[PDB]
């Protein structure tokens, strides 16, 4: 997170941290006790599929306190339309092995109802993104959780204001943009998968997932997020199906 | 212009250089105090007034709803949680 | 659907109307207005008018700067979305009531606790007059003088 502040321990309760072999992988969001949402590319180079764990309650990555809860990740389901290496359909649903215990430091984020997302959350200007990712384009990752408040833009104004190229994907209907273009504030490497949360009348819902669009805090660019609205249906359906036989699972999308 | 009383719903007209200004009453707006503020109770208009979800129905009022873990209250707009750690609430700021 | 163009703010004594083009053959328009950092509020839902009255909103903080956009939908599928799944729109110039509204004690469309405020209760010592009379707000860049009586 570039330009962010430290999240007052306990104010980001839906933040997950995924680990592989002990090393940080991505971030993720907790939508319910056994389900976490993250970013599909984080599973592009995983060949140690059982050495993947998720931590909740986490805050300061250097000391252990009485809060962190860790569960192995039993399954990882990605749209069957995601392409290994892209930013389109960058969403993953992770089924834990055992649920977590909600506590003051572990609560889920509401996965909003599509219509409400599209029609109401989407015109709430500011949302929060959080993580323990680099604090500057290529600087140190963080130890305490950092959260950034960004403004969202509609593709027309994003396209309108971005500089023209780099080997960029397009902002498809499965993405949106948020950020500043004066390379001051942005999500960054290490924040992948983490949340973009909108606060509407007292509750926070998951409006986006930190994807990897823009190396990190560039100029003339905005950060790109996966538009969750386009996937509520899909997630929901997956969350009620029988366990099926695979760690990585590529579910049909839509 | 004013002479030709263009302001409706109680509004007063003020003349200008051919133009006029209509001063409407609290429940109406528009150039000629004609739009009624209480006829746009739709889900696209400030979420229908619902705290969490809203639904518009054919010829009948829109209904508000709640997210899993909450119950709509008496007023039909506000939801309250029925659980301990209802989603999207931050226990330490509660 | 064509997007609106020539979005203009027409404002005198704070009565603020936005107008635009075209006049809509088989499409409807909805207008959203926000501040630099506010959420967007919608008005004139799915109309066929080419003018929207935003007074209600800009008189809340006449010193903020508002920006607005008009969305165009075909009529019927007023759900309409384009390639990036959002509805076609165009934005307006920024309008800072307090600095760009037009002038003509006088009442303004600004209201405080149910009542209306007056030219002076709104511009205090930034309002001077001339003698025939004209109203001038010297601390302005544009629309600094009114007309005369
Ligand atoms: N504003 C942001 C936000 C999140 C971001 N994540 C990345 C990111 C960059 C790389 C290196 C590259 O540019 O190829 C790798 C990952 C990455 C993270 C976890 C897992 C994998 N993976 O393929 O197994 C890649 C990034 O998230 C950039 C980036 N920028």
């Amino acid at each position: 997170i570039v330009g962010g502040k430290v999240c007052p321990k306990g104010e980001c309760p839906w933040q997950v941290l995924l680990l592989v072999n002990g090393a940080q992988l991505c971030g993720g969001t907790l939508i319910n006790t056994i389900w976490v949402v993250s970013a599909a590319h984080c599973f592009d180079k995983i060949k140690n599929w059982r050495n993947l764990i998720a931590v909740l309650g986490e805050h300061d990555l250097s000391e252990h306190d009485g809060d962190e809860q860790s569960r192995r990740v039993a399954q990882v389901i990605i749209p069957s339309t995601y392409v290994p290496g892209t930013t389109n359909h960058d969403i993953a649903l992770l089924r834990l092995h055992q649920p977590v215990v909600l506590t003051d430091h572990v609560v889920p984020l509401c996965l909003p109802e599509r219509t409400f997302s599209e029609r109401t959350l989407a015109f709430v200007r500011f949302s929060l993104v959080s993580g323990w990712g680099q604090l500057l384009d290529r600087g140190a990752t963080a130890l305490e959780l950092m959260v950034l408040n960004v403004p969202r833009l509609m593709t027309q104004d994003c396209l309108q204001q971005s500089r023209k190229v780099g080997d960029s994907p397009n902002i498809t209907e499965y993405m949106f943009c948020a950020g500043y273009s004066d390379g001051s504030k942005d999500s960054c490497k290490g924040d992948s998968g983490g949340p973009h949360a909108t606060h509407y009348r007292g509750t926070w819902y998951l409006t986006g997932i930190v994807s990897w669009g823009q190396g990190c805090a560039t100029v003339g660019h905005f950060g790109v997020y996966t538009r969750v609205s386009q996937y509520i249906e899909w997630l929901q359906k997956l969350m009620r199906s029988e366990p099926r036989p695979g760690v990585l699972l590529r579910a049909p999308f839509p | 212009q004013c002479a030709s009383s263009p302001c409706q719903n109680g509004g007063s007209c003020k003349d200008q250089l051919q133009s006029y200004i209509c001063f409407c009453l609290p429940a109406f707006e528009g150039r000629n105090c004609e739009t009624h503020k209480d006829d746009q109770l739709i889900c696209v208009n400030e979420n229908g007034g619902c705290e969490q979800y809203c639904s518009d129905h054919t010829g009948t009022k829109r209904s508000c709803r709640c997210h899993e873990g909450y119950s709509l209250l008496a007023d039909g707009v506000s939801c309250t949680p029925t659980v301990e750690y209802p989603c999207g609430k931050i226990p330490i700021l509660e | 659907t064509v997007a609106a163009y020539n979005l203009t703010w027409k404002s005198t004594n704070f009565k603020t109307i936005l107008e635009w083009e075209p006049k809509p053959v088989n499409q409807v328009y909805t207008v959203q207005i926000s501040t630099k950092s506010g959420d967007w509020k919608s008005k004139c839902f799915y109309t066929t008018d080419t003018e929207c009255d935003l007074t209600d909103e800009i008189v809340k903080d006449v010193k903020q700067t508002y920006l607005a956009r008009v969305f165009s939908y075909p009529a019927g599928n007023v759900e309409s979305t384009g390639s990036a799944g959002e509805p076609l729109y165009e934005n307006s110039p920024e309008f800072t009531p307090y600095l760009e509204t037009n002038l003509g004690d006088e009442r303004t469309l600004v209201r405080r606790n149910n009542t209306f405020l007056s030219l002076r209760d709104v511009f205090g010592k930034d309002l001077i007059y001339t003698l025939s009379v004209q109203a001038v707000i010297p601390s302005r860049t544009v629309n600094r003088k009114s007309t005369d009586s």
